[PDB]
């Protein structure tokens, strides 16, 4: 099929990058359309509705049907937004006119906006196939034992101020994939508090922990239970603790 | 013609304004560059050739 | 005590110079910066063969 | 122009350079000094590519090319009409990326989140460096990088690469390929993987990151876990980058002739050179 | 300051052996391992793998590939280990002699190359239908086996078809770690020069895109992965601030985003299309164009 | 109806004043077009 | 004509002074350096020849 | 009545008038270059 | 002309006397790049 | 209006002394502008 | 408010530059006016008649 | 070598710093007059 032009110059091969032009178009109306299932409709910053609502519509409805019986989650829908709206927020103008920021009106770290913002994700925690929960502490994990590295229990929690508040007590697991994500704080207020591992650094001596300053340590979000932790507090904690990374700065040494 | 300013029932101002600014400033400056590329209409080597330089 | 001005105006020239000139150092440290990086290539590239320098052209 | 989640993190601060002086969103976009300075950047080199090609009288935006200057040029700055616009574009385009890259910092620290994305994207500001900035300095000249057109730095890549035969023996060379090749492959993996989980056959429900691991075992008795493909398909497209800029800084600076030679110190051991047998016997 | 590149602590606990979603057990084995230098970076347990009928299928025909070619080595070599050592990259099991066409062909190593490709042809096939069963019997989506399918498009474009569509099994790629690389380029030297085969800037559009798209979604999951970002699933369905500062992130950058789900439909494109243009370009070369700088010439990429 | 919160009124005078700047880009346009014509041709 | 003003109503003043800056800025580097470009209308090369230097 | 910045046509006329006073002495400056170009080197 | 002093009420003015002295410097090294460029203009 | 902070005296003290500077610098500049177009002219 | 700096190590820097940079304001306008002054002078001279600078030596 | 900081108790730091940049600026046209003076080192 050499020089075998349909009509001009146009040969299977122009036909084909042709069509592929076709289906390119296609492919990113269908992709740019299925990342609008979280997110829109688009608001301004009074919380309604604004009259761009981008040139992309956004998709038809589906399903999610979920494991352990925790129900089906329709997206997009108003369901899925409402739940994960947060509301009450300490947050105040910064001019009648859009595209500018919106400052924290109190403690913000407290106030979770900011890069210390949570989302209400469901008080009900993260289940592995077996419906058992994720995030066991390594005592109640049988069977788990520390197979290399630093045991950080029992090491001092230094923090971004250089000061020190408490020692490591437990270590929270993902059993399913066999690594740790949160550990505990013996604090020297009398309180446990959990502190996301990859925000931790263990050194030989210590766990550094540059994010936050010690008054924050005492004011972290709590757990109901010592055994389970939910998303909602995974949230509230990892949000609360990596907002020191901005506001917590003018107290951070070294 | 009665009604167009129902368009604005309709648009924000704000992106329209922004937008036709973009667009006329890009149609200004490719419409430009099209004449500096024809040189019978290129003010600059017309202005050498008229006034000899 | 001493460091102390009584005028307005002169307390403020000295500290708007002072913002100013900050700005300007910042701007030679990168240029400075910059400079280093390009001259120090270059004299690395004097401790080259011949034929670094000999090498024909891809035409552009 | 905002989510229905965008408002609480609209907050100030995370801004290594300015202040209030530009801590504002045009549209969805974060624009500080950063966000100026490359929007400035930007359209000053777009606009002078546009110029250099209406001079041209090339108006095709597959044609249109921008050249570098001649070799015997040397590193000076040439005319705007035979190699000036190009570094000055390459300039704009430095300037560009970089700004990009602190703006992205800039963000990720309002939005409180670590900074591997500037990271990943300054490798590939090496490479860009590598072949117009370095390259050409210890080659002696700017006329030895690439031109800024679409069909063009393809000539530029093919001339380049037959100056040392197949450039296909060059190691590092040999080490970008397979990394970006596994690059791809991991990522169609993991794309097909999450997507075979979420979205699973018809009548069942949603499954979970203990049936990804599970599946891949299962498949090849090895799973790296949720986090270590992310970890590993990073590090494979960054050490491929890292290879390929290693393998154009050393091609004609410190290699000259074509770089099959270079295997024939493997033959050429003492110990079976003479052998008559194989290929070379 | 803690970017989480390398696993500071390590944990483990009995093997995790597998998920009964309608798996057949028996074909499954009992033996895992621990080796911490992977633990580092990923899981280190190296765990059970299913022995299915498929995999074995795959196992016996790909060995018996490998063999093949490693005994035309040796005979390639006069039988000194040395010399195998030696020359063992500028080897081949070249291809079969023009002469004999699209026909059986009627010396060694064609037929051996020919044999060879035979056991290729059912390895991975076998495999493909295991990734469809893998995730079949897991009940989950067969999105690996359509994307391994693109995979198998260019290589069979490159095996079987493209020369079935030329006359002559020469043309296809000899099985050597040199050759197939003289292979490639003596393929864009003989029709024109590759780069102008528009399907090929596709599929390099589409790989470096792929190296792109992994290194941001790589680097924005290590980013959030102090909110847990790592954990997907649960962010497609119960949403948290890890997916809203990432995709905030790519809004407030380019002015665009995706969610927890989409970036995944991107990857999966992103890839399969490096393969699937490939394939394409590589049918159309010398089918339909001797020679692609012309066509550029003709069609307006490349100058009179 | 209005889809970005405008009333017919506001709507109306935001419309008179887009229409004077219209026209006054384009009063502009025109004489500058004119001397072109009487400078050089294009038709 | 006589309304002008209220733009200010529309768009804030910062986001506007930025975008005329920059904006501005660009251009007049860009006109100079389209002139740079012709060997006619190169003040320095122009002045380079004239007094002979 | 209508803003979406806050400024009344009080505020507004008031900048304005600002502005108008900064954009025509850019333009004196311009205009005046212009013509001296003009007297160096011609372009039309 | 003379309400011009209404600028510092928009932008804070530590920044942009900053900024000021960066993007003075910048134009300094650019022009004296350009004029060394040239034989007839440099000096060293 | 001040989105600032100032006010128009903290503003008109901060101008003048920002002009003065600028004109000192505009008087520094023609200065060495005049002795360079007595150097090397370039018109 | 604004003008406030919090470190001492920074308001004692600002303040010594402003003090250095007043000293060389000062040398400058002096050297500048004698610049002015000769320069004048010479000018001035170049408007006279062509018999001033043929004038004897007294060689001295 | 340490105790160096005394000659603040000796003199006033306001009018040393002030004659430190006249004495250094003097310096600079000094020898920028000397260099001016000889061909093989003058610039311009
Ligand atoms: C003049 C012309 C002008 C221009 C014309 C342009 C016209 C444009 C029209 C619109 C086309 C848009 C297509 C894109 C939409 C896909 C969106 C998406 O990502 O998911 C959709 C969505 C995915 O579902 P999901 O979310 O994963 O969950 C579904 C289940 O719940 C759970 O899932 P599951 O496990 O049950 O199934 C998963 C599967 C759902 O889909 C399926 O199950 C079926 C998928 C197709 C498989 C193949 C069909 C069976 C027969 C194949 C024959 C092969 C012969 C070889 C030997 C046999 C091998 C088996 O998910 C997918 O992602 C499906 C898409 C796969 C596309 C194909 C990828 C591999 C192709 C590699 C190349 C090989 C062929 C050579 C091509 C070149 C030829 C020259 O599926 C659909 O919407 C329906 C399926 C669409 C059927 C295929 C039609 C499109 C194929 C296009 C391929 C490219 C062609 C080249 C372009 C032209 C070049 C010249
Ligand atoms: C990598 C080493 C070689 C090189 C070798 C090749 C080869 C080989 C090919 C190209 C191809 C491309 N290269 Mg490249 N390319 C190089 C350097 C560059 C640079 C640069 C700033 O340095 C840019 C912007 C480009 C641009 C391009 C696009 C025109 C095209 C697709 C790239 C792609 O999909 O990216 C991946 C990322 C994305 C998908 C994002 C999209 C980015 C867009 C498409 C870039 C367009 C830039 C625009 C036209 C110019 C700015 C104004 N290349 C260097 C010199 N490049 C392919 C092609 O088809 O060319 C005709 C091709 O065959
Ligand atoms: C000098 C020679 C020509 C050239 C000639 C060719 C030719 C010829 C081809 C390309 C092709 C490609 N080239 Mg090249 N290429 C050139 C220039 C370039 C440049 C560049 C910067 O200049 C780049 C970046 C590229 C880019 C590319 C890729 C985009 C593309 C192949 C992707 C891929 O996945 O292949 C590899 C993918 C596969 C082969 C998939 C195979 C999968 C199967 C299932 C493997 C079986 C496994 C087996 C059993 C092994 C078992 C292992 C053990 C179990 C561990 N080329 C030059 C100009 N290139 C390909 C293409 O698409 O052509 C258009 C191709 O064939
Ligand atoms: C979508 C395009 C990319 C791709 C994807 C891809 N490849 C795949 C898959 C996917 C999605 C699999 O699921 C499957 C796999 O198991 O991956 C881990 C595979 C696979 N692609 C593979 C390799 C591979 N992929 C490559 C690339 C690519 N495939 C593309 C870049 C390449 C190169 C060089 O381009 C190679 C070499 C294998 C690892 C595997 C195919 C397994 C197979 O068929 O094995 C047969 C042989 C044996 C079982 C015996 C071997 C005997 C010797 C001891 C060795
Ligand atoms: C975990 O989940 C995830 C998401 O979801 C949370 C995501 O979204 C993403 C993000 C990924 C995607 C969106 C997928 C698609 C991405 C690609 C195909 C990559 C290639 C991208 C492009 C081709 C688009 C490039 C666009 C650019 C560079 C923007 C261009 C814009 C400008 C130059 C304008 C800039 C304006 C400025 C600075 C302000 C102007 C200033 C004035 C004063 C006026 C990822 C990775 C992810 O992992
Ligand atoms: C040439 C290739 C595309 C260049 C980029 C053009 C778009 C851009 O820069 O911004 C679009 C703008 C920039 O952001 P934006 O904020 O203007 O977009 C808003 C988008 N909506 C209205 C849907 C919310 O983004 C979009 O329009 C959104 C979808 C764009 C998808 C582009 C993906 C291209 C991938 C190419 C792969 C194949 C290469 C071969
Ligand atoms: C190779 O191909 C070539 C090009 C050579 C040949 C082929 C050419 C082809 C295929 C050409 C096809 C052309 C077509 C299909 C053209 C179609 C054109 C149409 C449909 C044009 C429509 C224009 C409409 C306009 C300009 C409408 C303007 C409306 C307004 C200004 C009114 C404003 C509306 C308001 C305010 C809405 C009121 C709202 C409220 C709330 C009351
Ligand atoms: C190959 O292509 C080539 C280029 C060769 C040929 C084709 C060229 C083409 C296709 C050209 C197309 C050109 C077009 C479509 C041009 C359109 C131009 C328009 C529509 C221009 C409009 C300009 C309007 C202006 C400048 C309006 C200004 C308005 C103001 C300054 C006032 C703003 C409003 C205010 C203050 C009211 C606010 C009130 C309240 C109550 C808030
Ligand atoms: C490639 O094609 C080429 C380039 C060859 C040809 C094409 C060229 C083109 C298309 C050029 C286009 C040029 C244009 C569109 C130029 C427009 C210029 C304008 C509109 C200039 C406006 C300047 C305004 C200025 C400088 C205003 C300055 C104002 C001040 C410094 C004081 C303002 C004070 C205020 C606001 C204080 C009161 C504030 C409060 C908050 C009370
Ligand atoms: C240590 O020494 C011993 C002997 C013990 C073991 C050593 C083994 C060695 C050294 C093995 C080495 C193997 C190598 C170097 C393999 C390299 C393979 C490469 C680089 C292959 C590259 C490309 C191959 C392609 C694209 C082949 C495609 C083939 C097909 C698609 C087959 C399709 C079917 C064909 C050709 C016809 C048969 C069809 C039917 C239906 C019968
Ligand atoms: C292709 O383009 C090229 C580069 C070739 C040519 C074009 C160049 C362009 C477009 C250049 C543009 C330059 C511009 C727009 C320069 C503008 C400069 C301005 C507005 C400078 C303002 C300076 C103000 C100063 C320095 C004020 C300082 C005030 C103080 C530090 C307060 C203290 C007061 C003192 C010390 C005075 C006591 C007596
Ligand atoms: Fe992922």
């Amino acid at each position: 099929m050499v020089g075998v032009n349909f009509f001009g110059d146009f040969d299977l091969a122009s036909l084909a990058i042709w069509s592929f032009w076709g289906f390119l178009a296609f492919l990113i109306y269908y992709l740019q359309t299925e990342n609008m299932r979280e997110g829109y409709p688009l608001e301004m910053e009074d919380g309604s509705v604004a009259p761009n609502q981008g040139l992309f519509p956004v998709p038809k409805p589906k399903t999610f049907k979920l494991p352990n019986g925790r129900g089906e989650i329709v997206m997009p829908s108003a369901e899925n937004e409402a739940a994960h709206r947060r509301n009450d927020l300490a947050l105040a103008r910064t001019s009648v006119s859009e595209g500018f920021p919106h400052a924290p009106t109190g403690n913000a770290l407290v106030d979770g906006v900011g890069p210390a913002s949570w989302v209400p994700r469901r008080d009900e925690p993260e289940l592995d196939a077996h419906g058992h929960n994720k995030i066991m502490p390594m005592a109640l994990a049988k069977g788990f034992n520390v197979t290399a590295g630093r045991d950080p229990r029992g090491l001092p929690v230094q923090a971004a101020d250089l000061e020190v508040v408490g020692r490591v007590s437990e270590l929270w697991v993902d059993v399913p994939e066999q690594m740790v994500r949160y550990l505990e704080i013996d604090l020297n207020s009398g309180k446990k508090r959990l502190v996301p591992m990859t925000l931790a650094k263990i050194w030989a001596d210590r766990v550094r922990v540059n994010a936050i300053a010690s008054d924050s340590f005492e004011n972290i979000p709590a757990t109901r239970s010592a055994s389970e932790v939910t998303k909602l507090e995974e949230d509230k904690i990892s949000g609360y603790v990596a907002g020191g990374w901005l506001y917590d700065a003018d107290k951070r040494k070294r | 013609m009665s009604k167009f300013y129902k368009i604005w029932q309709v648009f924000d101002p704000r992106r329209v304004f922004v937008a036709q600014g973009v667009f006329l400033f890009l149609l200004a400056v490719m419409i430009h560059l099209i004449l500096l590329s024809k040189p019978d209409y290129n003010w600059l080597d017309v202005g050498t050739a008229k006034y000899g330089r | 005590n001493y460091s102390h001005e009584p005028n307005a105006v002169i307390n403020l020239r000295v500290w708007a110079l002072g913002q100013m000139v900050w700005g300007a150092f910042l701007a030679a440290v990168g240029v400075v910066v910059v400079i280093c990086l390009l001259v120090g290539t270059y004299l690395a590239g004097l401790l080259l063969p011949e034929q670094s320098k000999q090498a024909p052209s891809p035409y552009g | 122009a905002l989510l229905s989640f965008e408002r609480k993190y609209r907050v100030p601060g995370g801004t290594l350079v300015g202040g209030n002086l530009f801590d504002f969103w045009v549209g969805p976009f974060y624009v500080g000094f950063f966000g100026v300075t490359t929007f400035f950047f930007a359209a000053l080199g777009t606009l002078l590519i546009l110029y250099g090609t209406a001079m041209e009288g090339v108006w095709n935006p597959q044609l249109i090319s921008i050249e570098p200057p001649s070799v015997e040029n040397g590193l000076a700055f040439a005319p705007l009409a035979e190699g000036g616009l190009w570094q000055l574009i390459t300039i704009c385009a430095l300037g560009a990326f970089i700004s990009w890259a602190l703006r992205e910092v800039e963000i990720c620290r309002k939005l409180g989140i670590g900074l591997h994305i500037p990271f990943a994207f300054s490798f590939a500001i090496l490479a860009y460096a590598v072949l117009v900035v370095f390259r050409p300095l210890l080659m002696g000249s700017w006329g030895y990088a690439f031109p800024y057109g679409i069909w063009t730095h393809l000539d530029w890549v093919s001339n380049t690469g037959y100056t040392y035969g197949n450039f296909h023996y060059n190691p590092a060379h040999m080490l970008g390929i397979s990394f970006f090749f596994t690059t791809a492959l991991a990522l169609a993996l993991h794309g097909a993987l999450v997507l075979s989980a979420a979205n699973p056959e018809k009548g069942q429900e949603m499954k979970t990151a203990d049936h990804e691991d599970t599946f891949f075992r299962d498949l090849v008795g090895y799973s790296i876990g949720t986090l270590g493909i992310h970890r590993l398909g990073l590090l494979l497209a960054l050490m491929a980058v890292f290879w390929s800029a290693v393998c154009m800084i050393i091609t004609g600076t410190i290699w000259f002739d074509q770089w099959s030679n270079w295997w024939y110190w493997w033959v050429e051991l003492p110990w079976w050179v003479d052998i008559p047998g194989g290929v070379n016997g | 300051e803690y970017q989480n590149i390398f696993t500071q602590v390590q944990v483990g606990g009995a093997p995790e052996m597998g998920l009964v979603e309608g798996v057949d057990l028996s074909n499954r084995t009992k033996g895992t391992t621990n080796w911490t230098l992977l633990g580092w970076f990923g899981n280190a347990q190296i765990g059970p793998i299913y022995l299915g009928g498929w995999g074995t299928v795959s196992l016996i025909s790909g060995v018996l590939w490998f063999m093949t070619i490693g005994a035309w080595f040796w005979y390639e070599a006069g039988f000194n280990p040395a010399v195998f050592m030696r020359d063992l990259f500028y080897l081949s099991l070249d291809a079969p002699d023009a002469k004999y066409g699209l026909g059986v062909p009627r010396d060694a190593e064609g037929i051996m190359w020919f044999i060879a490709s035979f056991f290729m042809f059912v390895a991975v096939w076998s495999w493909w239908i295991r990734t469809y069963t893998r995730a079949a019997a897991l009940g989950m989506g067969k999105h690996t086996a359509w994307a391994f399918l693109s995979a198998i498009w260019l290589w069979m474009v490159l095996g079987f078809i493209r020369p079935i569509l030329m006359g002559s099994w020469s043309e296809a790629v000899p099985y050597g770690i040199f050759t197939h690389l003289d292979w490639t380029n003596n393929f864009s030297l003989t029709y024109g020069n590759l780069f102008y085969n528009p399907f090929h800037g596709l599929s390099i559009a589409f790989l470096y895109g792929s190296a792109l798209l992994f290194a941001m979604h790589g680097a924005t999951i290590l980013a959030v992965s102090r909110f847990g970002g790592d954990r997907e699933l649960e962010q497609i369905v119960d949403r948290g601030t890890a997916a809203e500062r990432a995709a905030l992130f790519w809004r407030w950058t380019m002015g665009f985003n995706a969610t927890m789900e989409g970036i995944h439909r991107w990857a999966w494109w992103f890839g399969v299309l490096v393969t699937l243009t490939g394939g394409i370009g590589i049918l159309l070369s010398g089918t339909v164009v001797d020679n692609w700088y012309v066509w550029a010439q003709v069609h307006g990429y490349a100058p009179v | 109806l209005s889809f970005t919160g405008l009333s017919d009124e506001q709507a109306q005078e935001l419309h008179s004043v887009y229409m004077s700047g219209l026209w006054l880009f384009v009063t502009i346009a025109v004489i500058a077009h004119i001397a072109v014509y009487i400078w050089r041709p294009w038709l």
